[PDB]
């Protein structure tokens, strides 16, 4: 906080604007900037929107530079500031602080209205996002790695049909090695859950949930993806795939074959696409 | 829209002259959908609502520890200045084999700005930025 004060108070001319994102759990340092900025600058601001909502209270604090005299007085106001934060005291208010937590405690509330909404609220709140005009500067949509893999609902079941299709095929020229099998299966997994959300339309949200609850399960399986019957139905060559491995043998390769953990941040990635998807970022 | 609206969004304006007193979410991840280095700039998307940081043209911009500078890339369109300084936490060791670079933020080389910058394009404001 030392550091940060002075810098802005060298760097900053008067009437300009100071920017720092901070949380709030972590009072100590709060109060530190208040004691080191407050007799520097002219206006406090506190201000936070739905997306800083962690369960921490985090905020940006924006101050304005007035006039700061010299040397002395940047040695006088930092050496008082730090005399004060030893002495367990801050320049912060009492009114002030109380309607600090009112508001926080009013965002974590809308916060957990606007999350645990139903899912076709849910759409609602997703199609009518600020992403489109003022992130747009050169923003672009998290797509996932099998929407560069592709040049064009239910052709895209046909497109995940003949993708299994090969991977099986990939399966029995294999044995005409177990781990490897699997990973050749899991990326399978991984590519049929992106063609998934390349199909997720503003219109069907019932996979939209289940792919949801897929994500939030932290594994995936094949089963859930497609069913064992309802793709060989939707198959090409069923009997050849039940005479060389049978029904015992691949539901034992689609659900515990390819049991694709995932990271926290792919689960975070995933989530965005499930979000784009529901804007409309696929489908055109 | 409502994630920044009122009951979310606030504008809390501190005391100035008080005393010396002595005293998990995975679904909101479903919002940040655009940006495939960086998802921390809707945060400051709440800072164009102050008027007086848009009234703070015609100066420098220091911009620290950003390490994607998405925020820098979005307040550089909408709020123009001359010369634009950058930190970010950095170490050299980072670099991969035979190659010799500094920090370069991911999403501000592909900003309008940067664009602008390399194609000598003058800004809003009408001048040419660095």
């Amino acid at each position: 906080a030392t550091n940060l004060s002075l810098i802005a108070m060298h760097s900053v001319r008067e009437g300009g604007v100071v920017i720092v994102k901070i949380l709030y759990s972590m009072g100590y340092y709060f109060h530190l900037l208040v004691n080191l900025f407050t007799p520097c600058s002219v206006k406090g601001y506190v201000l936070s929107n739905g997306y800083a909502c962690r369960g921490d209270m985090e905020c940006y604090v924006v101050f304005v530079m007035g006039y700061l005299g010299g040397p002395t007085f940047v040695n006088e106001v930092v050496r008082m500031a730090k005399t004060l934060i030893q002495r367990h005291g801050t320049l912060l208010a009492k009114s002030d602080e109380t309607a600090l937590m009112a508001l926080f405690t009013s965002q974590k509330q809308r916060v957990d209205n606007i999350l645990s909404s139903p899912l076709p609220r849910l759409a609602k709140l997703l199609r009518r996002n600020i992403d489109t005009a003022l992130i747009e500067a050169g923003g672009q949509p998290v797509r996932p790695f099998c929407a560069e893999s592709l040049v064009n609902i239910t052709q895209t079941t046909q497109v995940i049909a003949s993708h299994i299709d090969t991977v099986i095929r990939s399966v029995i020229y294999m044995e005409a090695i177990d781990g490897k099998k699997r990973t050749s299966l899991k990326q399978c997994t991984r590519q049929i859950l992106e063609v998934t959300i390349l199909g997720l339309g503003p219109e069907d949200l019932n996979r939209v949930g289940d792919i949801i609850s897929l994500i939030l399960r932290g594994t995936i399986s094949l089963e859930d993806l497609i069913p064992l019957r309802t793709y060989l139905k939707m198959s090409t060559c069923p009997k050849y795939l039940k005479s060389v491995l049978g029904l015992t043998k691949l539901r034992e390769m689609f659900s515990d074959g390819s049991m694709l953990y995932l990271t926290r941040a792919q689960q975070k990635f995933y989530m965005k696409t499930v979000g784009n998807a529901v804007k409309g970022y696929y489908n055109s | 829209d409502q994630l920044t609206m009122k009951p979310a969004a606030f504008l809390h304006e501190l005391d100035l002259s008080a005393p010396a007193r002595y005293d998990d979410q995975l679904v909101r991840y479903l919002f940040r959908g655009v940006g495939t280095a960086s998802s921390s700039w809707y945060k400051a998307s709440h800072l164009l609502s102050v008027p007086e940081i848009r009234c703070a043209r015609h100066g420098n911009s220091l911009y620290l520890a950003e390490g994607s500078g998405a925020i820098m890339s979005l307040l550089e369109l909408h709020i123009p200045h001359e010369t634009i300084y950058y930190n970010t936490l950095f170490s050299n060791e980072m670099n991969p084999p035979q190659r010799h670079f500094g920090p370069t933020p991911t999403q501000f080389l592909n900003s309008v700005v940067y664009r602008n910058l390399q194609a000598e394009v003058p800004c809003k404001d009408g001048f040419v930025q660095e």
